[PDB]
RNA sequence: UAACCGGAGAGGGAACCCACU
């Protein structure tokens, strides 16, 4: 029903606060660490599994302090909210292949503007 | 708050009547009891000694006419038998 | 996708299932049917953080079982119609790509799949290649793909995914 | 000529009508006793809601129906594939089930055949 | 397997097989009856 | 006395006579299915329809068609489960 | 080599190919479908002629090979080829279909489709329909990036839908489907059916939008899809896709066949059934196993269907069937006489009775006394069966 | 069955919109048929529909996918050739024509008044009384005042079915005149008359499409393999929709609007007769079979009527009836009922660990002896029967079943007599067991009940919850109510 | 009572229409009756005997 | 050198008259 650029959904889907794949990994570890600890209890779906592994292979920042700064670094900047989720969940190196990945985000920003925030992204990128 | 109690203390036929039924229900299909018996096979007898024990873990929202709700707890509902 | 947003669900609490501690048996009995859990409106169910709060309790008239009105912060996750993820790929076949998105399934065909891009039954591992070799997915490889159509049938999630656009394969 | 064998009979749960799911009519079906008008005023002057509740809905003909919170309407549902429906909203996701009496749901097709809008909304 | 049917005004008997007319064989009497069962019968004399 | 003032105030309680007839019982507005319930249906069911008219159904017999539980007491009040005495309850088997 | 219909008879209303015309302007020979009992049942439906079945009837009969006379002068060739006058058959407004056709251009828009514009100095121009008439519509269109409330005919705009969308076919085999297209091409539009994720290839123009899915059941309003009927008396089949007048079942073998739609009859579902996977626990119906071993092995998916020792499963990840397989259940691991006889209550407080067993137990008997105006219960001990048949 | 269950708070009575009945039709297009069906196959556009709903036993519905039961039925619409409007609304029509004016259209009843704020002051939330005050304000106004027209606007009155326009010469009200001119009517002045736009219109007053209800509401049955049994409701819609497509056709071709005006006059008069079939103005519609069709509002009128006979007062099971036989020998309290009655009749009983061994012990002595049941439910809802002696892994029970077994002495009943003048004539009682085949009770009880015994009968029901026979042992039993209040 | 076949229009055939005595009424069937009507169908009558 | 399969819901209705309370 809805497209990923017109993006048309209630008020409760826009107030709701999107998650990092580094930020899911990290909750979902510590979930997993309460799942883990205090015995005789149920464990976790496989749901839940499948999503950790997911967020696991597809994480791009190990460090929460680092996790904590790309989160303000590109939140100072006006940008969507599912967007920003987007743009951190692929981190491109190029503005023409981001563009080309999220159409909503043409216009949105300068093409140089959008560049210098893609390398300081890669610059400030955890890589193994 | 304690203060705002409009309502009679003297809980009614029909308040005994429903409590008394429910109680009798979830003491049908078994739900833990804590009333000392004498040994009784039905929820009737069950949930009569509980009524006149004055002991049971419901509390009762009276609406009153203008909009506002009212709880009454069994324990400071004094009964009328 | 994932989403950080409260939800609302009723709990009916069996009365045998009373015990001491209402709250705690309350609390693991809805982390034991919220989560791994689908709907329409919310995609599905990854996980719940905190209980918001707990309503007080009501007795259904001629029901056994109590209604507790629980309220919740939870994360949801919720492909979108019309969207670019990438993914990871769990099977190649003659019918086309089956690939996973998290805990989300989507499936590609071979005229989804650029024409070039074509199947090797000679490969040992099934996998989808170019005739100058240059682009192979295999199973369990990082791809990213264009979801062009997604829909629900008994609260499951599944998609389609689009390779026409450029800039779209392996990661 | 009036002798008791002749007289006496009981029901308990026979068959239904086509057109209202009721009990039947006279001994001959093993009929259903009617519960009426002033038994049902004089119920409501002792005060019996839950007795009469239980003799009125489920022991007569309770049903359950789909009515969506944007317009108090009836949605279709396939509850094999679990999916529900309301023309007019394509909404799917406001809806919710009540307990609903055979008599009144017709009743309101009636109201919707005579131009009426019983606009039934849950909340 | 033919059934046995008394003709009531002629009081005689005659044998009717099935899909055929009700009439006597000597009259065609159209009123026609059965004869009783041959299972036992006992009343207790109360 | 009792029933017999209660009567007759109720009578007069709408600051006018009130005879007990469609002709009086229509011009009242006490519920849409109230009338309906009343000698006529179909006119006073059509009426309400033809002006659009709002029910939250605070009476019974609208309750009573409606088939849910009628707040004309034994019903009427809500009852609520008290954790605190329920933890007190002790196990049985 | 034309076509009509006849007036009168009991053949009104029937499609008849006129083969030779008479220049005499008075009748016209027809080749048409004989609606006969072949003197059966009078002393109906279009059906072949069968001058075999007739000539073995007998009755009005005449034979000459191919050619055959019967029933008042009803001559018939291989097909009825009969005379019949000019003003008892319709030359105009008659336009058989493909069906009638083998036997022996139109425009349909609807409000809230998109169409496309693709020839003009309009050209390649997506705008939605707000209207719609008979040859030239005059439509008024809601193009993108375009305010402005143009005017295109039928035979201009194409029906172009954008990819990814819920698409019904409007008539044809694939009539009554839903789906999401794949890949369009100029004239060939390639889209997975919601219900039967299947390739569908079709045209444009028999493409539509609209917003209520696939009810899954068939136009006799019989059979679901996903269903469980009768191939035949011992093996039980599952309708695995609904046809125009067919279903593909697959069979308790796993092999996938073709029946008519009166060819299988729907037999009662045991819902309560319990099955064992050799393994020693229950399964039953919607539960979730994997199927370690058969032609099926490493697999997973849920319990559709319940027999004595076999089991039909689906799976979402099998595009084949809809994921319905079926096997053996024991390669899957979990994720009276007495009735109607007279008898004898000859021993005890009711010693000395005649009855007449209506129901029987292990233990005891009901029996209906025949001098007190009751019905009592007595012991299978203390009963004794005289006569009898 | 994912939907949550919810409490009911309010009700909205408005019009259906046109527009709104063609969208939830399932119907497409519209019926055009007169036919009932096809020879061999159900037919779709005909008087029945599987799209309607489900048709046979054993059968489903073409749009949902349930089966007599779990099928709640489907809607459709037909629209009409011409627009045609009914009584009831004819009369609101003529009333809101007389408050209307003919030509522009315009308000006429000059709004910008101290009168008119002190009514809507008055009447706020009070749409019929406003609707009434400004008609009788309004009614001596004649001309234009704003209006732009001058003319004296024509007397509206009706001559039987038909409404005629007379100005100060008569013509007669064409439906799509009336249609067009309450379409012109604009919702504020809409809202200053008094009525509320949103739930309804006064062109939607006028309609111009029929919604038909499902086979839920017009039931088909066989009698004897005939099938042939069709009701008045499905004969009239059929008629319904063969002058509909007479009418279509005509003004499609013919066009000779004699012809048209007098076959939309017949049709007219056809969707009165739907309305109701007895009309002061018009003679009653007629069937081959010699009986007077029924139609909706007579259906709820009649004291067999839907709202009386149907709501008000309905059938019930677990309610037995027969004669009754004095006896002092037992308590005010008690009540003898015979061995049949108790067979026949079933109590709901759960299954707990207290009784659990008596329930087992109840259950495999089984219906057809007198302490036994009939009926075994298990927790999911499976229901199983004992009459045809299943399997004894069947006859194992465990706790939390249900069991409908054949009471004892100590079971609570209502117990009365028809007519319940007074409020002491029905009393609740303890249940006991007396070979002879009659009711046994106290004269102590006759006397507040008005019996003595020449041959009146009593009803005797038994309700089933638990809850409802607690409250009915604690409020109607006659120790607690010995005294009257009045 | 009496058992009657109705011919309809695999493995199944005409449908049953058997008149039965009415429920709860106990005795002995005292004389029956075969004759033909006016159209000339078959035509049964069957006298039900009930002591009390 | 082969092995324990089981099956029960109902079919009109509408009118008139009589009787009983
Ligand atoms: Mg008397
Ligand atoms: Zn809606
Ligand atoms: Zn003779
Ligand atoms: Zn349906
Ligand atoms: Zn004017």
């Amino acid at each position: 029903e809805e497209d990923a650029s017109q993006l048309i959904f209630p008020k409760e889907f826009e107030t709701a606060e999107t998650l990092l794949n580094s930020e899911v990994h990290m909750l979902l570890e510590h979930r997993k660490q309460q799942n883990e600890s205090a015995e005789d209890e149920q464990e976790l779906s496989e749901v839940f599994m499948k999503t950790l592994n997911y967020t696991a292979r597809f994480s791009r920042f190990k460090n929460r302090e680092t996790i904590a700064s790309v989160r303000s670094l590109l939140l100072q900047k006006k940008l969507h909210k599912f967007e920003l989720a987007c743009l951190a969940n692929l981190c491109p190196e190029t503005a023409e292949e981001s563009k080309a990945l999220i159409p909503s985000l043409e216009g949105r920003f300068e093409d140089e503007e959008l560049q210098q925030i893609l390398d300081d992204i890669q610059t400030k990128r955890s890589f193994q | 708050a304690n203060q705002k109690r409009i309502t009679t203390p003297y809980m009614t036929k029909y308040e005994r009547a429903r409590v008394l039924g429910t109680r009798a229900l979830q003491i049908a299909m078994c739900a833990p009891v804590m009333v000392e018996l004498e040994g009784e096979t039905d929820p009737l007898l069950i949930a009569m000694k509980e009524l006149k024990a004055r002991k049971i873990p419901i509390i009762i929202r009276r609406y009153l006419p203008d909009g506002s709700y009212e709880d009454w707890g069994v324990d400071e509902l004094i009964i009328s038998d | 996708m994932f989403y950080h947003i409260s939800l609302e669900h009723e709990i009916l609490l069996h009365p045998r299932y009373f015990g001491p501690n209402l709250l705690n048996t309350v609390k693991q009995k809805l982390f034991t049917e919220v989560e791994g859990t689908c709907t329409g409106k919310y995609g599905f169910v990854i996980a719940v953080t905190t209980i918001d709060n707990i309503g007080a309790g009501v007795i259904q008239p001629g029901r056994g079982f109590v209604l507790y009105p629980v309220k919740y912060k939870a994360i949801v996750f919720r492909p979108f119609k019309g969207e670019v993820v990438d993914a990871v790929v769990t099977q190649v076949n003659k019918v086309g790509l089956f690939t996973e998105i998290g805990p989300m399934s989507c499936f590609i065909s071979r005229h989804s799949i650029p024409s070039e891009m074509e199947f090797d039954p000679n490969s040992n591992p099934p996998c989808y290649k170019t005739m100058d070799e240059d682009i192979v997915i295999q199973q369990d490889d990082e791809i990213r793909l264009k979801i062009v159509g997604t829909r629900v049938d008994k609260n499951d999630i599944f998609a389609i995914g689009s390779l026409m656009d450029d800039y779209l394969g392996l990661v | 000529k009036h002798m008791v064998d002749d007289k006496i009979h009981s029901r308990a749960r026979g068959p239904i009508q086509i057109l209202n799911r009721q009990p039947m009519e006279g001994r001959s079906r093993d009929g259903g006793l009617r519960f009426g008008e002033m038994e049902r005023d004089c119920q409501i002057a002792h005060g019996a809601a839950q007795f009469l509740r239980e003799r009125l809905f489920e022991a007569s003909d309770p049903y359950q129906v789909h009515v969506c919170n944007l317009c108090g309407i009836m949605a279709i549902a396939n509850t094999r594939t679990h999916t529900y429906e309301c023309r007019g909203c394509r909404n799917k996701t406001q809806i919710s089930l009540v307990r609903m009496p055979y008599a009144c749901k017709l009743l309101f097709q009636e109201l919707m055949s005579m131009s009426i809008a019983p606009r039934m909304m849950s909340v | 397997q033919p059934m046995i049917y008394i003709c009531g005004e002629c009081h005689t008997e005659n044998e009717i097989k099935s899909r055929d007319p009700i009439r006597c064989r000597e009259c065609g009497y159209r009123i026609m009856y059965k004869k009783r069962t041959k299972r036992l019968v006992v009343f207790d004399a109360r | 006395y009792r029933h017999l003032a209660l009567l007759c105030d109720t009578m007069t309680c709408r600051g006018h006579l009130m005879a007990i007839t469609r002709h009086g019982v229509n011009r009242q507005d006490t519920g849409p299915l109230m009338k309906c319930s009343f000698e006529e249906t179909v006119d006073v069911l059509m009426e309400a329809a033809a002006h659009g008219e709002s029910d939250p159904m605070k009476g019974v017999s609208e309750n009573i068609m409606l088939g849910q539980l009628a707040p004309a007491g034994t019903g009427c009040f809500d009852l609520l489960l008290d954790a605190e005495k329920c933890k007190y309850g002790m196990e049985i088997p | 080599k034309s076509w009509v219909r006849l007036k009168r008879g009991i053949y009104k209303d029937d499609i008849a190919q006129v083969d030779y015309v008479e220049p005499s302007q008075n009748t016209i020979s027809l080749k048409m479908i004989p609606r006969i009992d072949y003197d059966r049942i009078k002393a109906p439906p279009q059906r072949l002629f069968d001058a075999e079945k007739i000539r073995s009837l007998g009755g009005d009969v005449a034979s000459d090979g191919d050619f055959l006379i019967f029933e008042g002068n009803r001559y018939s060739r291989k097909f009825l080829f009969k005379s019949f006058a000019m003003s008892a058959v319709i030359t105009e407004g008659v336009k058989p279909t493909l069906s009638e056709l083998e036997k022996f251009r139109e425009h349909n828009f609807q409000p809230g489709d998109n169409v496309e514009v693709c020839e003009g100095e309009l050209i390649n121009l997506q705008g939605k329909i707000l209207s719609v008439d008979g040859n030239k519509i005059t439509i008024m269109p809601k193009h993108e990036d375009l305010k402005d409330m143009l005017e295109f005919p039928a035979q201009e705009l194409r029906k172009y839908f954008k990819m990814g969308d819920h698409v019904k076919v409007i008539a044809g085999r694939f009539e009554g489907d839903t789906g999401l297209i794949v890949r369009v091409e100029e004239n060939f539009v390639i889209l997975f059916s919601d219900l039967t994720m299947h390739e569908l290839k079709v045209l444009p123009r028999d493409l539509q939008l609209c917003s209520e899915t696939a009810s899954g059941v068939d136009v006799g309003g019989q059979h679901e899809w996903g269903e469980l009927v009768q191939l035949d008396p011992q093996t039980v089949g599952v309708i695995v896709r609904l046809e125009r007048e067919t279903f593909q079942v697959l069979n308790m073998y796993g092999k996938v066949v073709t029946v008519r739609h009166q060819a299988v009859t729907r037999k009662k579902d045991n819902r309560f059934a319990v099955a064992l996977d050799s393994e020693q626990n229950n399964i039953h119906v919607k539960d979730i196993v994997k199927v370690i071993d058969g032609p099926h092995s490493g697999r997973e998916g849920e319990i559709r269907h319940l027999f004595r020792s076999f089991a039909f499963l689906h799976c979402k990840k099998l595009v084949e069937n809809g994921g319905m397989f079926v096997c053996k259940t024991r390669h899957l691991v979990l994720a009276n006489e007495l009735i109607g006889q007279t008898v004898r209550i000859s021993q005890g407080p009711y010693k000395g009775y005649i009855g007449v067993v209506k129901d029987a137990t292990e233990s005891t008997a009901r029996v209906e006394l025949h001098s007190t105006c009751q019905t009592i219960s007595v012991d299978r001990q203390r009963l004794t069966t005289v006569g009898s048949r | 069955s994912a939907c949550p269950l919810r409490t009911i708070k309010r009700v909205q009575f408005g019009v259906l919109s046109p527009d709104e009945l063609k969208r939830m039709s399932v119907t497409e297009g519209g019926i055009k048929y007169p036919e009932t069906t096809e020879g061999g196959r159900p037919k779709l556009g005909g008087l029945m529909d599987p799209r309607q709903g489900v048709i046979e036993r054993t059968g489903r519905c073409q749009t949902c996918a349930g089966n007599m039961t779990e099928c709640p039925g489907h809607f459709g619409h037909i629209e009409l050739a011409k627009p045609v409007f009914h009584v009831g609304f004819l009369v609101k029509t003529m009333k809101v024509l007389r408050c209307v004016c003919f030509f522009c259209s315009k308000l006429l009843v000059d709004s910008n008044n101290p009168k008119i704020k002190d009514i809507l002051a008055k009447s706020k939330g009070q749409p019929k009384k406003r609707l009434t005050h400004v008609y009788d304000l309004c009614k001596g106004k004649n001309i234009c005042e704003h209006g732009g027209c001058g003319r004296y606007q024509p007397r509206i009155r009706r001559s039987g079915l038909e409404l005629y326009a007379e100005w100060k010469k008569k013509i007669l009200l064409s439906p799509e005149r009336v249609h067009e001119i309450f379409k012109r009517i604009s919702d504020e002045e809409c809202f200053v008359l008094g009525m509320e736009p949103r739930y309804a219109r006064p062109e939607w007053m006028i309609v111009t499409v029929l919604p038909v209800p499902p086979l839920s509401v017009r039931p088909a049955v066989v009698m004897q393999g005939s099938a042939r049994n069709q009701d008045d409701l499905t004969h009239k819609l059929a008629d319904i929709v063969k002058i509909n497509n007479q009418l279509r056709r005509n003004e499609q071709n013919g066009a000779a609007a004699h012809v048209i005006a007098e076959d939309v006059k017949l049709l007219q008069f056809h969707v009165a007769t739907m309305v109701d079939n007895e009309l002061p103005g018009l003679p009653r519609a007629m069937q081959k079979s010699g009986r007077p069709l029924k139609s909706l509002k007579q259906r709820l009128k009649g004291k067999e009527g839907r709202v009386r006979g149907n709501l008000m007062g309905k059938r019930v099971d677990f309610s037995a009836r027969t004669v009754i036989t004095p006896d002092p020998n037992l308590s005010i309290d008690q009540v003898g009922v015979p061995r049949s009655i108790a067979a026949n009749m079933t109590f709901a009983e759960i299954v707990t660990p207290f009784n659990i061994d008596r329930l087992q012990e109840l259950v495999r002595r089984g219906n057809s002896q007198y302490p036994g049941a009939k009926y075994i439910i298990r927790d999911n809802g499976d229901r199983i029967d004992l009459r045809f002696h299943p399997k004894p892994s069947d006859l194992h029970l465990q706790t939390g079943y249900k069991v409908e077994r054949h009471m004892c002495d100590g079971d609570i009943v209502i117990f009365n007599r028809q007519p319940t003048l007074h409020k002491m004539s029905m009393m609740g009682h303890r249940v006991r067991i007396l070979p002879w085949s009659t009711f046994r009770l106290n004269l102590s009880v006759t006397t507040p009940y008005n019996a003595d015994f020449d041959g009146d009968e009593m009803n005797l029901h038994l309700p089933q919850s638990l809850e409802t026979r607690a409250e009915i042992q604690e409020l109607a039993m006659v120790p607690r109510m010995i005294v009257t209040p009045q | 009572i009496i058992g009657k076949t109705v011919t309809l229009p695999r493995r199944y055939t005409k449908r049953d229409c058997s008149t039965f005595l009415r429920t709860s009424e106990t005795g002995i069937v005292d004389q029956v009756m075969v004759t033909l009507n006016q159209e000339g169908y078959k035509f049964c009558k069957i006298r039900v005997r009930s002591v009390r």
